[PDB]
RNA sequence: AAUUGAAGAGUUUGAUCAUGGCUCAGAUUGAACGCUGGCGGCAGGCCUAACACAUGCAAGUCGAACGGUAACAGGAAGAAG
RNA sequence: ACGGUCCAGACUCCUACGGGAGGCAGCAGUGGGGAAUAUUGCACAAUGGGCGCAAGCCUGAUGCAGCCAUGCCGCGUGUAU
RNA sequence: CAGAAGAAGCACCGGCUAACUCCGUGCCAGCAGCCGCGGUAAUACGGAGGGUGCAAGCGUUAAUCGGAAUUACUGGGCGUAA
């Protein structure tokens, strides 16, 4: 049910940094990120229609670390909400309690955020939530347990997130490690390199 | 130390010893139990010459006409320790023994195998190659790899003079170049391990390998 | 019953002891004195030995059966020797008192001649044949004697003067028989002390339970006689399921710790299926041994062999002619259960929770084995359907269809085991089916050497190949000696193709060619009507020409049989190798058996073990090897060629 | 507010366009089978023989309708160690 | 008129041979058939039903448990370096 | 409270269809939904390395609808293709 495979292969194949990585290094340093995973890797071949719809999806799934059926079933959702598809969708990944705690910089990577979700150590509203796909609502409250505070990790994770541009829609407190999620990030706000329309358009298929 | 008894004479020593269990059930005369019993005492006495108290522990038991199968079982994995395990060469050595087949792959074989293996037999499907490895009188490891027929039919075996499913097994002369060659061969058992259990001489093989030369 | 009053024997005699009769009167005279007897009558024929077997092991004790007349049979001898395995603790019956030359001192003698056996009288019979009227007791040193043929009526009477001197001196014969194993009955025995009746009874109980002497009564079924005193000494002197060595099994997650199963009620229950029948009313009966604990109707049982649960129904206790539903079994009592599917003979059944596997009995490999073909295919069907039930049954059977001649095999541990598993088939199941022996292995080969061409004509195929004869055992060599490209390299593997497969097929019978040399030395060629099939084809014509001119004939296997017998009985086996068309290579003397080597043809060696044993009257045995192919003689050839061409 | 909805591809020819059948990419299941198999919530589970059915259980209740007391648990009375 | 009556029939069963008994397409379960489909569970605590003045009694309805990757959903099998 | 400890497999990689070479085999053994592949340099067979797609599942089979405007009401046609 999760993906716990070397995490720099997924990178080479997409060809594009996923951030599975803390960045402390870069990734060019730390992998081949040009050549493509495998023996017959260095060789590039002519990318087909469908290949390309599925490298896309194949992309947002591999930064959000979410499985197919949970994938399928958000664009579906997506789709039954009013409005454009394509912004829906990212909208209800950025949601995800994982992506917010990532994007607060409680966790460094993604993943990380996960196992400080899993293993309780993450507080929503005042209730601890151990579910990572729990979506977080605008203007709730979302900070670290005290116990957990003491993690060096979560320190370590917030210095990282200093580095990376800080989210608009998301705020966060240092010491109180405390985050309102103010406003649902728009598409503009959300990164560029990832294409809608083509994720759209494969499940349409 | 433990007598190193050949595999084959391993196998030859059980045999004898489930004919005498068979004789003790069998036999309803006394007289006739006591010249099998004294002729089996004497055979294993020869194969292992000179004999220690647990095979003599054994005989003893052996000797019993209250012996069981569950004794005999214990005594063969006593009679299995003294056995000494077929030799494996190393893969360099391997690639010597067979020089003409290019990139040769030996399969895993076990140890048990081993030391119930007086030879070792490989068998190729796909060129429907067996490939029999086996020391010498010398010692020297020698290695035939023959055309397996694919069709089988039950017959005895030459290898073993074994009754069972068996395969025509023919070696190829070294061609001229005129092109001329001789294949010779004879049924042999299917599978090499069934066939290494059954045979009891060591002999009878060495003169099959002769009757393909 | 309690589990000291209760007393588990089985029936043991030779054909025709007057065994099933006694047991008819056992049960007519029966529980017995306060005592339980649960009777198992074990089978007195030798081809049926597996049944006995498996009753001796769930047995406490056993009753032997012998015929005055006849004595110690070989049949005896035999059931004596798995009892004996066994350790089964057992008493001797002399039975047909009544037989005109019944002789119980002879009858004695042949106990100690031919089963060197402690056995001694506790019994004298007054009268022979005819005049058999009273029974001494040696133990109490009275005489009962029988009034009416019904023996209902039993009139206790002092030792008549004329049989008191003998009873006396037979008396002080068991005395002695009995203080070879009882240290304190020596002392007595030696000092000429009173050993009173109570002392007496009870070492000859531990004696007899510790298989160390064997009491010997004497008495007639048919005429009702002795046969209350031979309950008596049942009750006397055959052990309990209490005074038995207790069980022992193994776990079965672990093998190797040894658990004993002693009999006791308020233990874990433990049991042992020994036996499974069929029956009209109840549907499928099995009969088990409980060795601990109890076990309850309704309740659910664990087969540990298997590993399964199971429900027992309900549970039948056997009471002669009629049968009694009881609601409890109990540790040492045997019983019948209704329900178990799965378990089968030599099964242990215990508690849910129980892992305890007792020790299976181990049935024996078939030593003869006929072929079965069926009149109709749908006879076929419901044949193999009757063999599984048949095996489902009886283990020793085995039935087994060979892959290449489609006939199916049937192995037993008889003639008479095979012929009537045939004849049950037959009656049973309704079905039609020829039974014969296995046909054996042949194979063909070349007398004389002949030069062969083998022409397919576009499509062209030319081969010129001599064949001549090999040496036996030789096997099948192929030489190319095709010179200067006459036939393409690329054709030469095609013709060997075509020879191989037209080897394997043969040329008589169908049986595989064997010790024939192939070498292509001419052939032609055409440039674009040559294929590989053309010449796969024309090597296999050239076959077929070598077929009619180089005198094919048929092999069959001859075996080197080494035989050890007594000299005495050297004679008729030497006439019986001899008429096997055996041939004897030498005779050697070993100790005091004489043993004889020969070879014999495989298909002349059906059978022989029976023969020898009818020879050697069961003192011979022999010892097969195979040695080398050897051509059939003309007339078995001619009907093998008419049986594989269905001429 | 109760909308948001619509993909083709391969295969007849030397090659082509059309026609036309065949085949595949999706979704779904009371599923079955093979290989494999951590946990939890929720739901489902004889489609076949409307075949034959061991055994227990699935329909009783009312003494506030009535004669009674078979019990039993008492009471009273009378005899009692 | 599923767990009522009568008759006839096929089946199974009892029998003193005269005459009798029975109907799981209620629950669990067995045999059989089939590629294939669950335990002879617990409780009437709740809901609902029958009878009762009520207490209560009865309730395989029902509430729950057992078995099964059969499905749906969520989660894990670490995570940074 | 102890400790990463106790927890990943299945199908596929000629084109359709995302995913490739090597070795063995030699119109054989085999594969296959379709087109087809295999006769000694097989990305199509079998195995290995590598990869793709899914994941406590993954394939296969059966069944229904779709793609099929291929019964066309929506929404087809009838000189020569029916
Ligand atoms: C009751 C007893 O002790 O033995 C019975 C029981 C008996 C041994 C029977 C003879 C024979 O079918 C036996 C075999 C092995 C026959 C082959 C199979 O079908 C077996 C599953 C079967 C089991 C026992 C059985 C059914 C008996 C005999 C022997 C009859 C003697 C002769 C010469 C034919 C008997 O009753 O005398
Ligand atoms: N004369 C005589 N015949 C007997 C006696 N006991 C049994 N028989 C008969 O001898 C035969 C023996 O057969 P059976 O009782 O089946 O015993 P089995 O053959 O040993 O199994 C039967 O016909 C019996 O009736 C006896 O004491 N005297
Ligand atoms: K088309
Ligand atoms: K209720
Ligand atoms: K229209
Ligand atoms: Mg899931
Ligand atoms: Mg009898
Ligand atoms: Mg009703
Ligand atoms: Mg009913
Ligand atoms: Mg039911
Ligand atoms: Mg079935
Ligand atoms: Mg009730
Ligand atoms: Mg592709
Ligand atoms: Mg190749
Ligand atoms: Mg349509
Ligand atoms: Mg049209
Ligand atoms: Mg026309
Ligand atoms: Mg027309
Ligand atoms: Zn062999």
């Amino acid at each position: 049910a999760r993906y716990l495979g070397p995490k720099l292969k997924l990178s080479r194949r997409e060809g594009t940094d996923l951030f599975l990585k803390s960045g402390v290094r870069a990734i060019d340093t730390k992998c081949k990120i040009e050549q493509a995973p495998g023996q017959h890797g260095a060789r590039k071949p002519r990318l087909s229609d469908y290949g390309v719809q599925l490298r896309e999806k194949q992309k947002v799934r591999r930064i959000y670390g979410v499985l197919e059926r949970q994938f399928r079933n958000y664009y579906k959702e997506a789709a039954r909400l009013k409005g454009n598809t394509g912004e829906n969708l990212l909208a209800l990944l950025e949601g995800r309690l994982d992506n917010v705690v990532y994007r607060m910089g409680f966790g460094a990577t993604r993943a990380e955020a996960r196992q400080l979700v899993s293993h309780k150590a993450i507080m929503v509203n005042g209730r601890v939530v151990n579910i990572a796909s729990y979506q977080v609502s605008p203007n709730d409250v979302v900070s670290i347990r005290e116990k957990a505070k003491k993690q060096s990790r979560v320190k370590a994770a917030l210095e990282l997130a200093e580095q990376r541009e800080k989210p608009t829609w998301l705020e966060v407190d240092a010491g109180k490690m405390e985050g309102t999620f103010k406003r649902k990030p728009e598409r503009s706000d959300l990164s560029a390199d990832i294409n809608e329309h083509l994720i759209v358009e494969l499940y349409s298929k | 130390m433990k007598t190193m008894i050949y595999p084959h004479q391993y196998n030859y020593i059980r045999s004898v010893i489930l004919r005498l269990k068979n004789v003790y059930k069998t036999v309803n005369d006394k007289e006739t139990v006591k010249v099998i019993q004294s002729e089996t005492y004497n055979d294993i006495n020869e194969i292992f010459g000179h004999i220690d108290d647990d095979i003599e522990e054994s005989l003893k038991v052996l000797m019993n006409i209250r012996l069981s199968n569950k004794e005999i079982e214990a005594i063969l994995n006593k009679f299995l320790e003294y056995v000494v395990p077929f030799e494996l060469p190393s893969p360099q050595k391997l690639q010597k023994v067979f020089k003409k087949v290019k990139k040769i792959k030996i399969p895993q074989f076990e140890e048990y195998d081993l030391k119930v293996s007086s030879f070792v037999g490989w068998n190729e499907l796909a060129s429907n190659r067996k490939y029999i490895i086996y020391y010498d009188e010398k010692k020297q490891l020698k290695g035939l790899y023959g055309e397996i027929s694919n069709q089988v039919v039950k017959g005895f075996c030459t290898i073993c003079n074994k009754e069972s499913n068996v395969s025509l097994f023919m070696k190829k002369s070294k061609t001229n170049s005129d092109g001329q060659y001789v294949k010779k061969g004879d049924y042999i058992c299917r599978d090499s391990i069934h066939c290494n259990k059954q045979l009891t001489d060591i002999n009878q093989f060495y003169n099959f390998i002769d009757k393909l030369d | 019953f309690s589990l000291e009053k209760t007393r588990n024997i089985g029936i043991m005699a030779h054909i025709d002891a007057g065994k099933t009769t006694t047991t008819e009167r056992i049960l007519y005279y029966t529980a017995w004195e306060g005592h339980r007897v649960n009777i198992i009558d074990t089978p007195g024929h030798v081809d049926f030995t597996v049944e006995v077997e498996r009753s001796l092991r769930v047995l406490d004790g056993a009753v032997t059966v012998l015929d005055a007349q006849s004595g110690v049979e070989p049949q005896t001898e035999t059931v004596w020797r798995q009892a004996t395995t066994y350790g089964v603790p057992r008493i001797v019956f002399v039975n047909k008192m009544d037989k005109l030359g019944a002789n119980f001192e002879y009858s004695v003698s042949t106990l100690h001649d031919r089963l060197q056996a402690n056995a001694a009288p506790i019994q004298l019979p007054i009268g022979a044949e005819d005049e058999f009227e009273a029974i001494i007791d040696l133990v109490e040193m009275k005489c009962f004697k029988y009034t009416n043929d019904l023996g209902t009526e039993i009139e206790e009477i002092e030792i008549p003067e004329d049989h008191l001197d003998r009873a006396e001196e037979a008396r002080a014969s068991l005395i002695e028989a009995v203080a070879e194993t009882s240290d304190e009955l020596m002392e007595k025995y030696l000092g000429d002390e009173e050993i009173s009746v109570s002392e007496l009874k009870e070492a000859i109980r531990q004696a007899t339970t510790n298989v160390e002497f064997y009491p010997v009564l004497c008495g007639t079924a048919f005429k009702n006689k002795g046969v209350q005193l031979m309950l008596d000494a049942v009750i006397d002197y055959l052990p309990s399921p209490l005074d038995v060595k207790p069980i022992i099994g193994h776990r079965a997650s672990n093998p190797e710790e040894e658990v004993i199963a002693k009999a006791d009620d308020s233990a874990e229950f433990a049991a042992l299926a020994f036996k499974v029948m069929t029956d009209p009313y109840v549907g499928k009966l099995t009969f088990f041994r409980v060795y601990s604990g109890t076990m309850t109707s309704g309740s659910y049982v664990k087969n540990s062999t298997k590993g399964k649960r199971e429900r027992v129904g309900r549970l039948l206790q056997m009471h002669a002619n009629s049968r009694q539903e009881i609601d409890t079994v109990y540790s040492g009592d045997i019983a019948a259960a209704v329900g178990l599917k799965d378990t089968g003979t030599g099964d242990t059944l215990c508690g849910e929770k129980n892992d305890i596997i007792l020790e299976s009995m181990e049935f024996p490999e078939p030593v003869i084995h006929l072929s079965v073909e069926p009149k109709s295919k749908a006879d076929q069907d419901k044949m193999t359907q009757a063999l599984v039930k048949l095996q489902e049954e009886d283990p020793t059977f085995h039935a087994h269809t060979d892959e290449e001649t489609g006939q199916v095999i049937i192995g037993g541990m008889g003639e008479l085991h095979l012929d009537i598993l045939v004849d049950r088939m037959k009656k049973e199941f309704n079905v039609e089916c020829n039974v014969g022996a296995p046909m054996v292995s042949y194979r063909e080969t070349f007398k004389s050497s002949a030069q062969v061409q083998g022409k397919f004509s576009g499509q062209y195929g030319d081969v010129h190949i001599e064949f001549t004869p090999n040496e036996t055992g030789a096997g099948f060599e192929f030489e190319n000696a095709i010179v200067g490209g006459v036939v393409p390299r690329e054709y030469i593997p095609s013709v060997e193709a075509g020879l191989k497969d037209a080897m394997e097929n043969g040329v008589l019978a169908g049986y595989p060619l064997i010790d024939v040399k192939a070498k292509l030395y001419d052939g032609s060629y055409h440039d674009v009507d040559s294929s590989e099939m053309a010449f796969k084809i024309a090597a296999s014509l050239a076959l077929k020409e070598a077929a009619k001119k180089c005198d094919p004939v048929i092999l069959e296997p001859m075996m080197k049989v080494t035989i050890e017998m007594p000299e005495e009985y050297m004679g008729d086996i030497m006439g019986d190798v001899t008429s096997r068309r055996g041939r004897v290579d030498g005779m050697e003397p070993r100790g005091n058996a004489q043993v004889v080597n020969a070879y014999v043809p495989l298909s002349e060696m059906f059978g022989y073990a029976t023969s020898l044993r009818s020879n050697t009257q069961g003192r011979g045995t022999y010892t097969m090897y195979f040695d080398h192919y050897a051509e059939v003689p003309k007339s078995i050839a001619e009907d093998i060629i008419k049986k594989n061409k269905g001429e």
